[PDB]
RNA sequence: AGGGCUACACACGUGCUACAAUGGCGCAUACAAAGAGAAGCGACCUCGCGAGAGCAAGCGGACCUCAUAAAGUGCGUCGUAGUCCGGAUUGGAGUCUGCAACUCGACUCCAUGAAGUCGGAAUCGCUAGUAAUCGUGGAUCAGAAUGCCACGGUGAAUACGU
């Protein structure tokens, strides 16, 4: 990883004389990212989570999995085990590098940017974010897109609260408005 | 990683218009050719009335 | 729009009375029925009755009516809706 | 290729291609290109990556695309919190400069709505 | 004095503009008729992207002004796309008339770019310089035509028959 670096010379120093804290593991780490696709359109047609799927591969650089309905739902014509979503989890190099990415490349590429919500902590240090369109990565060509998917960003942390979790998200300048 | 499932994950390079130069793994195959960065956008550096409105076509 | 070189249009005898209300520091609602008088600087903070063909109704004048006419703040038609 | 955050076409000549803009009629368009040195005639393929660049810039000295839309829905909500005729004319969807209601007005009223 | 005749779930009549390539846009460049003008028509020159502004001739007119006709023709481009079609709607900035353009003017500039891809049942006009299409002028009128009245340009198809 290259941010892994950044983390371990300068964010860990950083957050240890803001915030008081005895050992250097009890500061806050990023240990995960998980990138899905709610693809439920794939009721009409399979192909259609294939696409989502190839998408998410492209930008993350792993191959997803494929998320099952938990129950049938009579509100959308899913039953218990229908494929509806896919699924990655970085963790380690390839989480550090989309984050990386991401923070780069990929949202100065959203319309209209005008920084990201520092209320999207869920509560306990992790914040998740949205991507209306996938073109914001230059992973996905844009000559060739079959149709316009987004998809959801998480990033669970250590960090035991939100304010943690913001000085954490903060010390990589997180485009926070 | 598991083998031969995953897409082709190579180190690529990627230039901005600024003249930022990132070295990164991505899988697009080619190199990556792009606007704007994260270090020449408006809200990342921080740049993102009607009395003047009214006083602006009434010089009394 | 009247032309910039005009200047904007104003009744003199409602300038007049809101010269008096600025300088008395009155605040009892002025009555007039300049629906065409441009809604000046100094008269921010009055309360300015505009006729509307058959009642005068209070406005309450902020910063950002300034330019507009007075009438564009006191609707002249009533309309509740067909088939009401 | 990519100007003001939108993907313009690269097949269509210039003058064409940059009214894509949100904010980029014709006449600003002439002008983009006229202070880029970039003919009107070439279509955005044969176009080398400095001159993009140098459109770019020409793009940025006008108010386009999101900061355009929120402008725009700024002074519409602003005549709306004020009241004045105009706000409420545009809050209830009718003709906003004077045009008759009686018959036509289907731009603003959207279809008919039958009784 | 201010408001209304300009309202707006809706139904009808008469029109205008379109839906494009027999076209749109750009550059160049031909050929009319009729008419109006003194609180009027207003040139040239200067300023403004423009509507216009300033200065200011001439003309009560076969003399001066309104006032370059447009379609057309040549060259280029667009290449069948809701588009370089369409120009509604709306935001901003203005001009002019007029004591005064909020209700409720016309026009300009920048931006916006809706419906519409030729129209169900039904139904209208036209037999020739007609229809179709293209501009031009006048009355009313401070300002305010897609209406009305008038003028030329290009210019068809068809009529066996009752
Ligand atoms: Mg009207
Ligand atoms: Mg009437
Ligand atoms: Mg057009
Ligand atoms: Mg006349
Ligand atoms: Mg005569
Ligand atoms: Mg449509
Ligand atoms: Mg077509
Ligand atoms: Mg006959
Ligand atoms: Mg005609
Ligand atoms: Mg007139
Ligand atoms: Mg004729």
């Amino acid at each position: 990883a290259k941010l892994h670096d950044y983390y371990k010379d300068e964010v860990v120093k950083k957050l240890m004389t803001e915030f008081n804290y005895n050992s250097v593991m009890q500061v806050p780490r990023v240990e995960k990212i998980t990138l899905n696709m709610g693809v439920g359109e794939a009721i009409a047609d399979k192909k259609l989570l294939d696409n989502a799927a190839a998408d998410l591969a492209a930008i993350s650089g792993q191959k997803p999995l494929i998320t099952k309905a938990r129950k049938s739902v009579a509100g959308f014509k899913i039953r218990q085990g229908y494929p509806i979503g896919c699924k990655v989890t970085l963790r380690g190099e390839r989480m550090w590098e989309f984050f990386e990415r991401l923070i780069t490349i990929a949202v100065p590429r959203i319309r209209d940017f005008r920084g990201l919500s520092a209320k999207s902590f869920d509560g306990r240090g992790n914040y998740s974010m949205g991507v209306r369109e996938q073109i914001i990565f230059p992973e996905i060509d844009y000559d060739k897109v079959d149709r316009v998917r987004g998809l959801d960003i998480t990033i669970t942390t250590t960090a035991k609260s939100d304010e943690e979790g913001r000085a954490l998200l903060a010390a990589f300048d997180f485009p926070f408005r | 990683m598991k083998k031969d499932i995953h897409p082709k994950y190579e180190e690529i390079t990627a230039s901005c218009s600024c003249g930022n130069v990132m070295k990164i793994r991505s899988t697009v195959g080619h190199d990556l050719n792009l606007d704007v960065c994260s270090k020449c956008h408006p809200f990342f550096t921080g740049k993102q009335g009607r009395v003047d409105r009214f006083n602006k076509r009434f010089n009394i | 729009p009247r032309s910039l070189k005009k200047g904007p249009f104003i009744d003199l005898h409602l300038l007049k009375k809101v010269e008096k209300a600025v300088e008395s520091g009155d605040k009892k609602p002025l009555r007039t029925w300049s629906r065409r008088s441009t809604i000046f600087p100094n008269m921010i903070g009055l309360t300015i009755a505009v006729h509307n063909g058959r009642q005068h109704v209070p406005v309450f004048v902020t910063d950002e009516m300034v330019g507009h006419k007075l009438g564009e703040f006191a609707p002249t038609r009533t309309y509740r809706g067909h088939a009401a | 290729a990519r100007i003001a955050g939108i993907n313009i076409p690269d097949h269509k000549h210039a003058v064409i291609a940059l009214t894509s803009i949100y904010g980029v009629g014709k006449t600003r368009s002439k002008a983009i290109l006229a202070a880029a040195g970039i003919a009107e005639d070439v279509k955005i393929s044969e176009l080398s990556e400095g001159q993009i660049d140098t459109l770019r810039d020409e793009v940025a000295k006008f108010v386009v695309e999101g900061d355009l839309r929120r402008e725009i829905s700024m002074s519409i909500k602003r005549l709306m919190d004020l009241g004045c005729y105009r706000g409420l004319r545009h809050r209830r969807g009718l003709p906003v400069r004077g045009q008759r209601t009686k018959t036509n007005a289907r731009t603003r009223k959207g279809p008919r709505k039958p009784i």
